[PDB]
């Protein structure tokens, strides 16, 4: 289905790439994970994360 | 730009015509030799503005 | 009256005519070298003695 | 004794009809005109306009409106049940202020 | 202040004005440029002589050999100008206009 | 005009510029300028028309009196504190004569009366080499003697150079006089920054040399002297049209295109002083010197002038020159906007 | 073909040695196309 | 030059009048002599008496612009009694532009010269008043 | 709720992003103003290692017994 | 701005630039340089009348390689220049406590301003 | 926001290596998919803005304008055939790629964090529009129009750069938050007055106001439909967006120094609504209509009320849609008859029975029909300016009367009463033109149902 | 076939294309080895 016509696959994969790289930037800018004075609970239940 | 292949190659092509108090061909002085020697040893490692002041 | 004729005279025309007249005064030079070196000489004199540059 | 030109007598007015009577908007290819009409009325209305209407018809409460409604209901109930006037002025406490003297 | 320096700088300005204002000739202009060369030569040489600055006595001879070959180039250009015309006026250069 | 002789003469132009750059002694600076003159005269008169002869005559007289004025300033420098070092001078009169000598050497507005005349009657290779090297080499010397210059000299010559190279320029249909007036405007733009941060001056020199090489390469690909020939080069080939479009709009200095990095960084490190009226005056004149670029573009690639035939005959024969380096210099001259932190390549 | 293009007289204005003729700039003849002056 | 513009800006403005008009005639005469020197160096009017005519014409027009500029500056400063606002030099530049148009005998050139000379004179007043270092810190 | 679950972001994520980003650019602005103040005082007095235009190198100054006794 | 320890040869990058971390591969600037090289190759096939997107793939690969190589070394030079600028700045901050005082962070309980209401 | 930047890049080589008679379908389909994905942005909530980097961030002012840009792209990319469908494949691809690149710089400009970046992408928006209108202007003064466009917009816009560099190196960085959270009042000196006049006058050039408005109508009557609609809608509303962002600084001196611009805008709004009542050249009426409504926008921005800013952004979005559509109907009538005039193409109620509905509905959205967004914007501007002064509502209502008059005269002139019975070439209305009209009108009515989107920061 | 006075290029040469591919592979291998030795030097020094 891909190599039949490969032109229509271009910009949705481009958008998926851009979305992936925005998530990568958000993981890069992950300072103040629980250092805000307002959004600060103790970490729970399992493993180390509250947003990613 | 002031390129310094002059200093990189280690060739003294332009450091003998330049100033007084260098090595003259016969080892002779200039007229105002010691004045430039004291002035240059005053303003050697100085950034050319407090060398003025 | 207001938009076309006066506003097109005040903003485009006066600027464009100033640029046209200054260009036709500057670039309209016949190629004689004596004029260019007399300009150099009076530039040197007007920089030395009238409007000082060594002071 | 002059013309100053050599080009074609121009133009011929392109009546886009009279070769495709079933034609949609643009030129005389039969298949791709149908594909253009189908893609603009499907992927411009049937998946864009109506799904956009459902998406921005309701979403999280934009610019915090219904949260503000419910929080104001709770706070007016509190401030009426506890004597003090609702919306006391001087939103910054005058204990926590220091005026320059005179 | 070594008074001879005053009249030699005066002679420099004289030769400079003779270079800059010039009428209907190019050989006289180049010859006044040669005089200006001589002025620079004499001025630098009196300085190097009175200062006993012996290792940089190359300035007068090298100044004059280089500006002499400048004068040779200028003479060849004047001969080319007089070859493509009859004369060598400042006039008849009026083509190639500004 | 043997190829050995041309290789020798171009090597001497290279050697003159290197001796200008590399020495710590004033005699080799004067010898470098002088050898650069003596070698750059027979790049002109590669033809034998009297145009090139009179152009080389005008260039020789102005260039030689600039060299003699330079030597006068150096001999005044040794009349005062006596050493042949390339540093801060010790007389405002000596720095005055020296900056006027270099101003005649690379063109300011009281001094620019040789530039369009000498670029008119020469071929394009000679104009390319004289613009690039003759405006490259004395910038090194000004970069070396910048801490001892009276400011009114540089700045009056720079303001006047920008406004005269702008105003003269709206009245020429020739190509070479347009490019010469553009050269005068860019000499002014480089000179006005020189007492504030000279990294901007050297980077503007790099950008202007790359732009001028692209411009003269796009005129070497198809022998044109007037804009009517530019419209016939619209008709013969389409890629020359869009590249004349992009390089003219990058000579103009428009922000997404890479001719804005020289102007705007100059605005930055000009206005981190308290000079504001001088940047807005210079940049309004930078608005002014874009109009002849824009009418050039309207002649080339936006409207279409009617072309003579025998282009019907020229279509069978493709443009089989070799370009010096056209595509690399084009994409480096026009697509180099987001690499502004290659400013700090230079210290 | 219904798009306007510049005519002969629109490009006649881009002639001569200068762009704006005045009372003093009429003698600026256009340069020879060979860059060769006749002897 | 610097010494005579310092003579112009030495006067309190304020009123110490006709010293101001004398200094403004000096400014106008110097500027007209500059323009006449270039315009006789680049044109050669053939002949020398016509060159004296062109120099005298340019110097007289520029000195008249300067003189009338200084007079109406003095009169506006005496009338309004406010040495602060640049509207007095606005009136000054417009009077200078109208007398320029009277000398060149064209009314539209006089109106445009009124406008631009008034704006530039007000800008020079505000530059001296608020304090705008033109051309130089030259430091950082 | 499904729209907020599958597409959007928590206010915690965006809020801490804003706070971290203000920390970053506050460092940038403070370093920029400190840069220009250091540059202006270093050009004014000259004590720093930036604006030092090269003076005479004294290694070529070679004191030795000359010809003339009074130098 | 000049030397800055004027022993200073021509010295495209010193040995001290091997202390700062080198620029990574597929950093976005060298990817932009690779795209600029690919556009250079496309337009080089367009200058001469050879067909675009074909017949020059060794020249495409040569252009991409040459630009990425040169841009890699220029990026290393950029990183060196910014590192030495910050090092000199903080050395001058530490070397002169007098001119750069601690500013009194007066909180907004006692900092007065004007108001000027827009009615 | 990078998820919106990068598929705009990727949609460009699509157009090149799609084959003949297939570039059209692929570009239209993929730009409509980009429009859906753009509509997925609308997340913005309450307290803060949303940050899509230290490089990109969106205020709620920028969200509907961004969706307007990515919605007006496919509408235009379909709108711009039948006057270049006979031209070459290479020139066609160049035109379509030029529109895509113009979209890219518009997204760059609307999600500009820094004002320096905003200025660079502002004049980057300025660049391709000259090339578009000059290469496909289809008239003989397109050179004059593009050149006036260029030098007006630069020579106004240029000392804005100097003022922005001065703010850059007197107060640190130019993120909108750290330009905010730090901004101090700037007193009534003269240098502050010139800085204000530089910034506000650059955007005054861009809107335009009355003394600088002949910039516009040549650039609309001597331009193709793509450059006309993008120019009007996105460039003028981008100028308004920029003034909205930069007016947060310079708080006290706008009361001292902002009276004559209010004045020139009001009296020129009246004179411009009067000049577009008697003209021929049907295209130009919508151009001077745009001048009148953006003078109203300028009055709304320079008075500084939250009611005024809500009404300003509503008026921006509604007038962008209405004026772009009405340009498109004018081009439809020009493709019917090669006239550009108004008294010639008469009739058209008898013939073309469906086009009357679109003319009437666009003229009523220009009339300020009361549930529409246009009257919402104009009404809040009238409320805020009557709070400003009790006397200026006469000019607002007189603008209202003359606006209804010329708009409905424009309706009943071209399309009311008698065909001139010597025309005999007009064909029945295509499906393409009516698809374009339905793509214009239906978002405006669906925003008229729920306008909590398009009201801006002060909701 | 099809060409009076057969074209000076188009018929592929075999020195220049191999020279360009060889120097390009050499330049890639050199920059990769330079980058890996620089990363190992950075981790040795820090
Ligand atoms: C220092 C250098 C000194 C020497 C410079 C060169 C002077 C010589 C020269 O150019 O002579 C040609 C010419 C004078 O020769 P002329 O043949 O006597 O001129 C009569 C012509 O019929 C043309 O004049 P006119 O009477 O037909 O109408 C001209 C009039 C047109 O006036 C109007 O259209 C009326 C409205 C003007 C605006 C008023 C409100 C402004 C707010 O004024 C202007 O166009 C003024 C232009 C400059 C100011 C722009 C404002 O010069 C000009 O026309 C002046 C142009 C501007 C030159 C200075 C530019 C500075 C920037
Ligand atoms: C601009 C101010 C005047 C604007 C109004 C106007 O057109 O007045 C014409 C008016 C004469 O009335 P007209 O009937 O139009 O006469 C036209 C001429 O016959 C027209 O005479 P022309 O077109 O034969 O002019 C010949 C001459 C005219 O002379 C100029 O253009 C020289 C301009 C120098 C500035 O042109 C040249 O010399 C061109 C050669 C290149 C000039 C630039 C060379 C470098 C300049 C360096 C300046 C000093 C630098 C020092 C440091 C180094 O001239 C004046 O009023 C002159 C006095 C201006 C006093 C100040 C006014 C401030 C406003
Ligand atoms: C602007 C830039 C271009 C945008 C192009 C696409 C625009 C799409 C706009 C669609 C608007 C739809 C609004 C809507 O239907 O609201 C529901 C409207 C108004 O409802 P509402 O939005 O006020 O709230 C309804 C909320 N719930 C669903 C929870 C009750 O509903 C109706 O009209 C009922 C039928
Ligand atoms: C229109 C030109 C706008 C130039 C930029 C704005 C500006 O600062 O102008 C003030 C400038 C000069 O002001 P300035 O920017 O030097 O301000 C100095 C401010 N103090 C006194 C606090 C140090 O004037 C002009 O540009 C005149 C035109
Ligand atoms: C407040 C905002 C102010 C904004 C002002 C903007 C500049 C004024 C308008 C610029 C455009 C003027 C223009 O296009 O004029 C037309 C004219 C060329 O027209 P034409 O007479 O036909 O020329 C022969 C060509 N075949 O073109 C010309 O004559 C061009 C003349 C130069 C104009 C340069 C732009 C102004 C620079 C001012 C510098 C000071
Ligand atoms: C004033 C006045 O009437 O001047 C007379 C002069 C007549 O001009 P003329 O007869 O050609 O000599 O008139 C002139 O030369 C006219 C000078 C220009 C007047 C412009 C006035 C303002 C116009 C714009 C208004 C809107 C802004």
């Amino acid at each position: 289905v891909v190599r039949d016509h490969w032109i229509h696959v271009l910009v949705p994969v481009g958008f998926v790439f851009g979305y992936y790289l925005d998530r990568k930037n958000d993981e890069k800018l992950a300072a103040f994970r629980n250092k805000s004075l307002l959004y600060k609970r103790e970490l729970k239940p399992n493993e180390e994360v509250t947003w990613k | 730009p002031f390129f310094d292949v002059q200093k990189k190659l280690g060739v003294d092509l332009d450091h003998w015509m330049t100033i007084q108090s260098a090595e003259q061909p016969h080892r002779i002085p200039a007229r105002c030799h010691a004045f430039e020697k004291e002035w240059i040893e005053c303003a050697h490692g100085i950034g050319s503005i407090r060398a003025e002041k | 009256l207001l938009d076309l004729i006066w506003l097109e005279t005040i903003l485009p025309k006066t600027i464009s005519l100033a640029q046209m007249k200054m260009s036709t005064t500057i670039t309209s030079q016949k190629g004689l070298i004596k004029l260019y070196f007399l300009s150099f000489l009076i530039t040197i004199l007007i920089s030395t003695t009238l409007l000082n540059f060594h002071e | 004794p002059t013309l100053r030109w050599q080009e074609d007598p121009e133009p011929e007015d392109e009546n886009l009809y009279e070769k495709n009577p079933d034609s949609h908007g643009y030129d005389k290819d039969p298949a791709v005109d149908v594909w253009n009409m189908r893609v603009v009325f499907f992927f411009g209305f049937s998946i864009v306009l109506v799904l956009g209407s459902t998406f921005v018809a309701y979403l999280p409460d934009y610019r915090m409106q219904e949260w503000a409604r419910r929080e104001a209901e709770r706070l007016v109930k509190y401030r009426e049940a506890h004597g003090l006037p609702l919306m006391e002025s001087n939103c910054f406490d005058p204990s926590k202020i220091q005026l320059p003297e005179d | 202040m070594s008074l001879v320096y005053m009249n030699i700088m005066m002679a420099f300005t004289v030769s400079l004005t003779g270079l800059l204002m010039y009428r209907s000739h190019l050989m006289s202009s180049l010859l006044c440029l040669e005089g200006m060369m001589l002025s620079l030569f004499i001025l630098a040489t009196l300085m190097i002589l009175n200062s006993h600055f012996t290792l940089a006595s190359m300035m007068p001879i090298i100044l004059l050999v280089f500006a002499a070959c400048e004068a040779a180039l200028g003479l060849s250009l004047l001969v080319m100008v007089s070859n493509t015309y009859g004369t060598d006026y400042v006039q008849n250069l009026n083509l190639l206009q500004c | 005009m043997n190829p050995i002789i041309l290789i020798i003469i171009l090597m001497t132009v290279m050697l003159g510029t290197i001796i200008v750059m590399i020495s710590t002694h004033w005699l080799l600076i004067w010898i470098g300028f002088e050898m650069n003159m003596l070698a750059i005269i027979p790049i002109m008169m590669k033809k034998h028309n009297p145009r090139a002869t009179e152009a080389s005559t005008k260039y020789f007289l102005t260039q030689s009196t600039a060299s003699m004025l330079l030597m006068m300033a150096i001999i005044i420098n040794l009349m005062f504190s006596g050493q042949w070092t390339v540093m801060k001078l010790f007389n405002p009169m000596a720095s005055m004569l020296m900056t006027m000598a270099l101003a005649m050497k690379l063109g300011m507005a009281p001094f620019h009366f040789w530039v369009p005349e000498v670029t008119q009657g020469i071929p394009l290779s000679s104009g390319l080499i004289l613009l690039t090297w003759q405006k490259l080499a004395p910038m090194s010397v000004l970069y070396q003697i910048l801490p001892s210059i009276n400011l009114d000299l540089i700045l009056t010559l720079s303001i006047l150079s920008i406004t005269i190279g702008g105003w003269g320029g709206l009245n020429q249909t020739q190509l070479r006089k347009i490019m010469a007036y553009s050269s005068i405007a860019h000499m002014g733009w480089m000179t006005a920054v020189l007492l504030y941060n000279p990294t901007m001056t050297l980077l503007n020199l790099i950008i202007y040399i790359i732009m001028t090489s692209t411009m003269f390469t796009l005129f070497m690909a198809n022998s044109t002297t007037t804009t009517l020939s530019l419209s016939h080069t619209w008709n013969k080939a389409p890629i020359m049209t869009i590249l004349v479009l992009i390089t003219l709009l990058s000579m103009g200095g428009l922000p997404p295109l890479s001719g804005f990095m020289p102007k705007w960084m100059i605005i930055q490190e000009m206005t981190k002083n308290d000079s504001i009226i001088l940047p807005t005056l210079m940049a309004i004149t930078a608005l002014l010197n874009l109009y002849f670029y824009m009418r050039l573009t309207y002649s080339t690639a936006l409207t279409m002038f009617p072309s003579t035939n025998n282009m019907k005959m020229k279509w069978q024969f493709p443009t089989t020159k070799r370009m010096t380096l056209l595509p690399t210099m084009t994409v480096l001259s026009t697509m180099l906007l987001p690499l502004t932190p290659i400013l700090s390549i230079l210290e | 073909a219904r798009q306007w293009q510049p005519d002969v007289e629109w490009a006649e204005q881009y002639g001569g040695a200068v762009m704006y003729p005045t009372k003093e700039t009429a003698h600026w003849k256009p340069p020879p196309w060979n860059d060769v002056d006749p002897p | 030059a610097k010494t005579l513009l310092h003579q112009y800006w030495d006067i309190p403005e304020g009123t110490e009048c006709h010293r101001k008009t004398y200094a403004a005639t000096s400014i106008g005469g110097a500027s007209g002599l500059v323009v006449s020197a270039y315009s006789v160096a680049l044109k050669t009017p053939t002949s020398f008496l016509e060159g004296v005519a062109r120099t005298g014409r340019y110097t007289f027009t520029a000195a008249a612009i300067g003189a009338i500029f200084g007079l109406t500056s003095c009169i506006s400063a005496q009338v309004r009694e406010k040495p602060d606002d640049p509207l007095n030099y606005l009136i000054g530049g417009c009077a200078g532009g109208l007398t320029l148009g009277a000398r060149t005998r064209s009314y539209g050139i006089g109106a445009a010269a009124c406008a631009y000379m008034g704006l530039t004179a007000a800008l020079v007043k505000m530059g001296q008043l608020e304090g705008w270092k033109v051309f130089a810190e030259p430091k950082v | 709720r499904w729209i907020a679950r599958t597409f959007f972001d928590a206010p915690e994520k965006n809020y801490e992003r804003t706070m971290a980003i203000l920390q970053i650019e506050s460092e940038k602005a403070e370093l920029r103003l400190k840069e220009l103040e250091v540059r202006r005082l270093m050009r004014a007095k000259g004590d720093g290692p930036w604006f030092q235009y090269p003076t005479i190198d004294k290694a070529l100054i070679d004191h030795s017994p000359k010809a003339t006794p009074d130098n | 701005m000049t030397g800055r320890q004027a022993r200073a040869p021509l010295q495209f990058l010193p040995d001290e630039a091997r202390s700062l971390p080198p620029p990574k591969l597929t950093d976005p600037r060298l990817a932009y340089i690779g795209f600029l090289g690919y556009c250079s190759g496309l337009i080089d096939n367009a200058i001469r009348r050879r067909p675009v997107l074909s017949a020059g793939l060794h020249r495409q690969f040569l252009y991409i390689t040459s630009f990425v190589f040169v841009g890699y070394y220029l990026l290393k030079r950029q990183d060196y220049m910014y590192a030495v600028r910050d090092h000199d700045m903080f050395s001058y901050i530490k070397s002169h406590p007098e001119d750069f005082p601690e500013k009194d962070k007066k909180t907004y309980r006692e900092v007065f301003e004007e108001f000027h209401p827009v009615r | 926001m990078l998820k919106y930047i990068i598929p705009t890049m990727m949609l460009m080589p699509l157009t090149w290596l799609s084959k003949n008679s297939m570039i059209w379908i692929n570009t239209t389909l993929h730009s409509l998919l980009i429009s859906l994905t753009s509509l997925l942005l609308l997340n913005q909530f309450g307290d803060n803005s949303l940050n899509f980097s230290l490089t990109f961030f969106s205020d709620s002012l920028s969200t509907p304008l961004l969706i307007l840009t990515m919605w007006l792209l496919p509408l235009m990319l379909m709108a711009s055939q039948h006057h270049l469908s006979k031209e070459n494949l290479a020139r066609k691809k160049l035109f379509i790629s030029m529109l895509i690149l113009l979209q890219l710089f518009l997204i760059m400009t609307f999600t500009a964090t820094e004002l320096i970046f905003f200025y660079i992408m502002f004049e980057a928006t300025l660049v391709p529009t000259l090339i578009i209108i000059t290469r496909w202007g289809n008239q003989t003064e397109r050179l004059n129009a593009g050149l006036y466009f260029l030098f007006y917009t630069l020579a106004g816009s240029l000392p804005l750069l100097v003022a922005l560099i001065y703010i850059q190196n007197t107060m640190g960085s130019l993120n909108f938050l750290i330009l905010q959270y730090w901004v101090q009042p700037m007193p009534n000196s003269w240098s502050n007055t010139f800085m204000w006049l530089a910034c506000m006058m650059a955007f005054m050039v861009k809107m335009p106001l009355y003394g600088l408005h002949l910039w516009l109508p040549k650039a609309h009557v001597e331009a193709p439909i793509a450059g006309s609609m993008v120019l009007a809608a996105i460039l003028l509303k981008l100028g308004g967006y920029g003034m909205m962002r930069i007016t947060l600084l310079l708080n006290p001196i706008t009361d001292f120094m902002a009276y004559p611009f209010i004045m020139l805008s009001l009296w020129g709004m009246i004179m411009t609504s009067s000049i577009c009542l008697r003209q021929t050249d049907l295209k130009s009426l919508i151009a001077y209509s745009s001048v009148s409504h953006m003078a109203l926008v300028i009055v709304a921005i320079l008075i500084q009320t939250p009611w005024s800013y809500m009404g300003a952004t509503a008026l921006m979005i509604a007038h962008g849609l209405t004026s772009s559509m009405l340009f498109c109907l004018a081009n439809s009538n020009y493709e019917r008859v090669h006239s550009r005039t108004m008294i010639l193409a008469r009739g058209l109620q008898t013939l073309l029975p469906l086009m009357a509905a679109w003319w009437l509905l666009a003229s009523l959205t220009n009339l300020a029909l009361p549930p529409s967004i246009n009257l919402i914007g104009e009404l809040f501007v009238v409320m805020s300016t009557f709070s400003w002064s009790n006397i200026t509502i006469i000019l607002m209502g007189l603008n209202m009367v003359i606006t209804a008059l010329y708009s409905l005269y424009m309706l009943i002139t071209t399309q009311r009463g008698k065909h001139t019975h010597h025309i005999n070439n007009i064909l029945p209305s295509f499906t393409r033109e009516n698809a374009l009209m339905s793509l214009h009108m239906l978002p405006l009515l669906l925003l008229s149902l729920n306008p909590k989107i398009i009201l801006g920061p002060l909701y | 076939k099809f060409y009076i006075q057969e074209p000076p290029h188009g018929s592929p040469n075999w020195l220049k294309v191999g020279l360009t591919l060889g120097t390009s592979a050499f330049l890639w291998i050199y920059l990769i080895k330079q980058h890996n030795e620089d990363v190992l030097e950075y981790k040795r020094r820090n």
